[PDB]
RNA sequence: UAUCUGGUUGAUCCUGCCAGUAGUCAUAUGCUUGUCUCAAAGAUUAAGCCAUGCAUGUCUAAGUAUAAGCAAUUUAUACAGUGAAACUGCGAAUGGCUCAUUAAAUCAGUUAUCGUUUAUUUGAUAGUUCCUUUACUACAUGGUAUAACUGUGGUAAUUCUAGAGCUAAUACAUGCUUAAAAUCUCGACCCUUUGGAAGAGAUGUAUUUAUUAGAUAAAAAAUCAAUGUCUUCGGACUCUUUGAUGAUUCAUAAUAACUUUUCGAAUCGCAUGGCCUUGUGCUGGCGAUGGUUCAUUCAAAUUUCUGCCCUAUCAACUUUCGAUGGUAGGAUAGUGGCCUACCAUGGUUUCAACGGGUAACGGGGAAUAAGGGUUCGAUUCCGGAGAGGGAGCCUGAGAAACGGCUACCACAUCCAAGGAAGGCAGCAGGCGCGCAAAUUACCCAAUCCUAAUUCAGGGAGGUAGUGACAAUAAAUAACGAUA
RNA sequence: CCAGCAGCCGCGGUAAUUCCAGCUCCAAUAGCGUAUAUUAAAGUUGUUGCAGUUAAAAAGCUCGUAGUUGAACUUUGGGCCCGGUUGGCCGGUCGGAUUUCCAACGGGGCCUUUCCUUCUGGCUAACCUUGAGCUUGGCGAACCAGGACUUUUACUUUGAAAAAAUUAGAGUGUUCAAAGCAGGCGUAUUGCUCGAAUAUAUUAGCAUGGAAUAAUAGAAUAGGACGUUUGGUUCUAUUUU
RNA sequence: CCCGUCGCUAGUACCGAUUGAAUGGCUUAGUGAGGCCUCAGGAUCUGCUUAGAGAAGGGGGCAACUCCAUCUCAGAGCGGAGAAUUUGGACAAACUUGGUCAUUUAGAGGAACUAAAAGUCGUAACAAGGUUUCCGUAGGUGAACCUGCGGAAGGAUCAUU
RNA sequence: AUGAUUA
RNA sequence: AGAUAAGGGAAGUCGGCAAAAUAGAUCCGUAACUUCGGGAUAAGGAUUGGCUCUAAGGGUCGGGUACGAUCAACUUAGAA
């Protein structure tokens, strides 16, 4: 009786499990990328893949085709406002060629490193986790983001946390009410 | 199923009114009226998910009971009254009329309108006949049964009514070049000036219509409704007055309103 | 009960049909009237839809037409003398519809006798000048007044009695009352 | 993301299979299990059996109330506030559960009802019902219970029931109340004869039968059976009326009768208002209920065309005792072998009929892939079927009903052994079956439905509990200085 | 050569890289293995798209029904114009848009022996109709109601139609995502407002433009088409008298 | 390297006397409940029409006599509703008996097939395998197999103008 | 004529 | 020499010896096996009277260069 959820999942094995290319490749892209699943190299690889059937069972078809026209410029719209694509390169072939490595450096852990608010990739994951970051004036806790470049500039830190102030710190307040007790 | 449906759920009940597949697991079933189901907005969905009057369903069956609600000049409180096509309701609160007509997008519109243009309406006739005593009568779209009407009236063509009474003030033939409306199909919310028609004796008389950007389609003659001459409504339209452009412009219009 | 359906027959190949549902009450049937003469029994039955049904039995007078005439009188019935679809509602005397039956003949004698005044077997101004405007049309034929000579009169009973309560019917005149009387005789 | 790999040989190329690999709204199980969001869940074997407890009752201003029920009218002497039970009126045929039956059957798209029923809604719609119709009869309105209740009670037990005394109706059974004209019949009478007629009966709706009309591509002449309008009786003759359909014996109208006679308001709530011939006189509003017919609407039932898995170790099938047609009739709500009487011998088939199997309800859809496709689909939506197997039938607009009766069969319960009461494939819950599947909880707050009705009821539904069936996100650690 | 491992090959008979423990290491990760069914793999079902000399697979050979397949031919050709799409000098706008244009592309029409249905009507249409260059009168479909012969399909185009949910997909910060169909904007005290698209949908049924491809009947012991004709037979039928 | 009989162990299926056995479906015949429909039935209640008397009451000839109501009881019809029971019919559950169709299953014994680290008897095949192999058909023999008739090369010959 | 198992 | 026997049913006996049961006709239905001819009346079941009717089945004489009259058998089927 309950209309029924629909539900869809977002990523996908790997074919043939043990290939050392693949896997020294992919380990290489979640160490420096600070991830610690195949997992979501897979999901990226999946919307990938996604986005590239579009983009083939569009250019299958012939110009000045309604359907071509406006899927592609929805999908062109899109993907310049996440910004994974240039805006320069329109033409719908970049769209094909794009790379697991764009959308991993669109996301948002990579993008606190390149503002240069952690010192390391695992700094970021850390500082998004405990939510001393916010992309807008609305805190977020989730690596995967895929900011608009709109985000880029409504960067700041965590209203209720120190380096965008407000208060000093639950352990600093631990630490300071200790050492009040210990020098009386 | 053993004798009459009285329930319905969501998923059966149709796309036009827009209800939501969450929210509880029943729909609200369109008693019997003036028309029919499908083609049909009940005054429920009417107040509570096009204008937010309300926000419960006790709510509106609270307005609609307490009558401050009048569809047609008449109270009519009935919590699943079929509003259908065409029709007028009327609130002494905001002074407002609302007139029920179709978008060009497939829905069911929310037309503010006057008391005056409330107190006429339009309606196509269905069918003539012969009534008892040798009285001809004819029967509307929305189940309006009138007697004594002129002789020129005959089928398809259209009515327009003084709503005080079920008399006639007056009439539109049928004839090529005249404006319509559509209701039923791909086409809901057409309007489109007849240009000729087919006739196929022994069933589905088809009309070629065609809106004025010059643009075309056919539709069942059963599906159009004629709203009288080329140029000027027999009464006011909605937001678009059907047009049908193209997914590509409205894209762009919304882009331009941002 | 009686069903009136198709899912107990046999297909048009030949095959038996399995059995897929229950008997309906929206495929029903009943049983036969089996409606007779003498002191009037008139049962009636609900249907679909409220609508009753007078279930005639022993129907004793009923009402009859003389078409060339237009006219309609109430007459008893003698008995029932044909029947094409079975002698053995001839014989057992069961009124049904097509049924070639004998009647008394006397209201279609008078009503003549008072509408012409021409006589049969064997004075004031107004009803003078009405019987000799309407001359030249008491000339009917041979059979007909060879049966108004022995008072039983043939008549086609055209109503359904067991679904309305009412032997009604025609009197025959010239070509079938030749076919039958030729029926009748075959011997 | 159109991918391959290991294994027959001393080694080689091949065919060819095995095995590997990846997935599954594909189940079971193991080992482990910290979090947010969403959520399947006794289908597979047994449509096997069920304790207990719930799951459908319902009123306004407005059908019937002396509750010997409760507040107080003080606007009310009959009540007129509220109000259980009971009669009445609706609904209980929707919902919910399961998938056993069923292979042109259900079902999906697509047609028809010019071949039918249809409560409810929605729009219109009964001047004509006193039948020697003048005393034949209340129409500011007529008759009868009967429940609830009072008390007497009877069985071990039952939603068991009797005897006696009241009384109610929108319950039953009856029943009149408003014009004017218009045609037919008779038909006194004058009698006229060119012929005029007083006076009298009918006509609404519904059923049943028969008849007539229900139409109409184009223009002039000769007449009559009798002039027909008005007459110069030279003849001017026009004037005239019938709708829809692709198409009807359609809608509809009128003659002639049938009917044991259908319907044509003896119902109810508020506010009480005006004319004066100054009265319980006459009129008058906003509603509710019901009612004959038609249209509409929610339906329903039949129905046109096309499409279904494996089998020829199933090649002929159907027709005794209906199979194919025709005629006639019965029955039907209606067409129709649906059923009967008589008659003709047909109808289907290798273009796979018919018979068997099915771990077969069908479909929308689900898994899997470049394309083509293969497999699954009990399972949230649509349509079917069923209530332990079968059969039958009442009430109703609508049931072949099972949370309705009647019987038979196998099960099973209470017995103070005479008898009584049942069908969880409804919600929980229990036994068994197994590889395989949740709490004997809270609420009508939402979503809808029902009733007399805003108010009540609803294990429909929502909520929480069990829950690693599947999906989404994602902790277990990061950042300095010293060797 | 025991216990046992191992899907497959194989390991183990006193020097085990495979067994059972320790350490190290790798895979996936709040998941991971196993059993059973199914899909890809599988061009190991082959319509796309298999094999038949010898690997399994040409019937002993011929006739032959259903079925499947079936030679070639019948209108081509040219001209004349018209207007739509694509760009294109001049940019005559400071990457939008214009004229005559060199070019292409399909569309509409006329003629070349090419009727590619016409009778009643009203529009008489384009009106030979012309009044001085804004005038009175050309051949009915270009508007329609009816009659009429309308030889058939398969195919294909377009449309109507395929209940939602589902699938693909527009827009939307569920804080991301699965989801869901919401939201957004003010002078934030009166309030205002865009959405909830679109596509797919097997066969079958309906209309529809086409006329290649495949059949399909027409006129040959002429019961053959146009016939203003001319008769005869026949019935139907409005206007009048 | 390899074939078959015979012998031992284990499994799988087949034939098989037993008019085998059980389970389920369809079904002729016979009996046939129960409702429904039709022929009657008539307890029971109830309305009307008179119907005379045991005798009060009053009104009038006030003297016999008359008029109607009354507690009472027959008697007669005129009707309304009306259950138990009942005839006949169609629907048709269920039982008995047979038949038939399928699904499992017992069985003396007989004859196969497969799996088994080292059983017995030979040596049929692979070299010209020591009689070239194989194909069909027929007979024979412990077993492979042998022999006759035709056929093939997959032969041990592509070859005698 | 035949040369047992395993490597 | 002929008959009948409750309940049981070959327990009698060398052994169903004797006796019973079945029996005509019409319709339905019919196995293994087979020399394909049979088995076969296989097995097994149903119906049958009287009376009043109904249906079909015939012979001969008749037509200007479809049908009528008349005469007589039992055969079969069906219904009250």
């Amino acid at each position: 009786p309950r209309a029924p959820r629909t539900y869809s999942k977002t990523y996908s094995t790997p074919k043939r499990p043990y290939e050392s290319s693949r896997l020294d490749a992919e380990l290489k892209l979640a160490g420096e990328f600070g991830l610690k699943n195949k997992k979501e190299i897979y999901r990226i690889s999946f919307q990938l893949s996604k986005i590239r059937r579009a983009a083939r069972d569009l250019l299958t078809r012939d110009e000045k085709d309604p359907k071509r026209l406006f899927e592609g410029n929805a999908l062109i719209r899109r993907l310049v406002r996440v910004g994974v694509l240039s805006e320069d390169k329109k033409k719908l072939d970049y769209v094909l060629a794009l790379k697991v490595e764009d959308f991993l450096e669109r996301r948002l852990q990579t993008q606190v490193y390149k503002l240069g608010l952690a010192k390391s990739v695992h700094h970021a994951r850390v500082l998004i986790t405990q939510r001393h970051i916010a992309v807008g004036k609305q805190i977020v806790n989730i690596p995967s983001f895929m900011v608009r470049l709109d985000s880029e500039k409504h960067i700041d830190f965590a209203p209720t946390s120190p380096f965008g102030g407000a208060r000093p710190g639950r352990v600093a307040r631990r630490n300071a009410a200790r050492k009040a007790e210990a020098s009386g | 199923a053993r004798g009459p449906k009285k329930h319905l759920k969501r998923l059966a009940a149709p796309h036009h009114w827009l209800l939501d597949k969450l929210s509880g697991c029943y729909a609200p079933r369109p008693s019997a009226g003036p028309h029919k189901l499908r083609e049909s907005l009940p005054l429920i969905v009417f107040l509570r998910n096009r204008l937010k009057y309300a926000l419960n369903g006790r709510e509106v069956k609270a307005i609609l009971m307490q009558r401050h609600v009048k569809v047609d000049g008449k109270v009519r409180t009935d919590t699943t009254y079929p509003a259908g096509f065409m029709d007028v309701i009327t609130l002494d609160a905001t002074n407002e009329n609302f007139r029920l007509v179709y978008d060009v997008k497939g829905r069911f519109a929310v037309h503010r309108i006057t008391d005056e243009e409330a107190s006429y309406k339009l309606g196509k006739v269905k069918k003539v006949q012969l009534g008892k005593k040798g009285v001809p009568y004819v029967v509307t779209h929305d189940g309006r049964t009138i007697r004594y009407p002129d002789p020129n009236i005959k089928v398809n063509d259209t009515v327009k009514i003084d709503l005080a009474s079920g008399k006639i003030t007056d009439f539109i033939k049928f004839d090529a070049g005249k404006l319509v409306y559509v209701t039923g199909g791909r086409n809901l919310g057409r309007i489109g000036t007849i240009v000729h028609k087919e006739r196929h004796d022994g069933g589905f008389d088809l009309v070629h219509i065609k809106d004025s950007l010059d643009n075309t389609f056919v539709t069942r003659l059963n599906n159009v409704f004629v709203i009288g001459e080329q140029g000027k409504p027999y009464i006011s339209l909605p937001k678009g007055k059907g047009i049908k452009l193209s997914i590509a412009e409205e894209r762009d219009r919304r882009r331009a309103q941002q | 009960g009686i069903s009136r359906d198709s899912r107990h027959k046999r297909s048009a190949t030949g095959a038996k049909r399995a059995q897929f549902r229950k008997k309906r009450k929206f495929e029903l049937g009943r049983q036969p009237a089996n409606t007779k003469i003498g002191a009037k029994r008139i049962h009636s039955v609900r249907t679909r839809g409220g609508n009753k049904k007078y279930r005639a039995l022993r129907i004793e007078t009923g009402n009859f037409s003389w078409a060339s005439e237009g006219i309609s009188k109430k007459t008893r019935i003698a008995g029932v003398v044909y029947h094409p679809s079975n002698n053995e509602l001839v014989r057992t005397n069961t009124l049904t519809k097509a049924a070639i039956v004998q009647i008394d003949a006397t209201p279609f004698r008078q009503w003549f006798e008072a509408h012409y005044g021409q006589t049969l077997g064997k004075k004031s101004k107004n009803a003078e000048r009405k019987w000799a405007a309407r001359a030249a049309s008491a000339k009917i034929e041979s059979s007909v007044e060879s049966q108004f000579s022995a008072g039983r009169l043939y008549a086609c009973i055209s109503s359904r009695p067991g679904q309305s309560g009412r032997c009604d019917g025609y009197i025959l005149e010239g070509e079938e009352l030749a076919f039958y009387l030729r029926r009748l005789t075959a011997k």
